[PDB]
């Protein structure tokens, strides 16, 4: 199903994941 | 996508790096 893999980011695990692949100077 | 709540539901099913994508970007 796809090559892809729905990580189950929560909460920070998410704003990890975020930081990763948009890198913004927020978080 | 379009289901529930942004990091809620990347937390209960799961969010793949574009799921992410979609979602790092803003804020």
């Amino acid at each position: 199903p796809t090559p892809e893999m729905r990580e189950k980011l929560c909460g920070h695990h998410f704003v990890r994941a975020l930081v990763r692949v948009c890198g913004g100077p927020k978080w | 996508a379009a289901a529930t709540n942004p990091a809620r539901y990347c937390c209960l099913s799961g969010c793949t790096q574009q799921d992410l994508l979609t979602l790092c970007p803003y804020g």
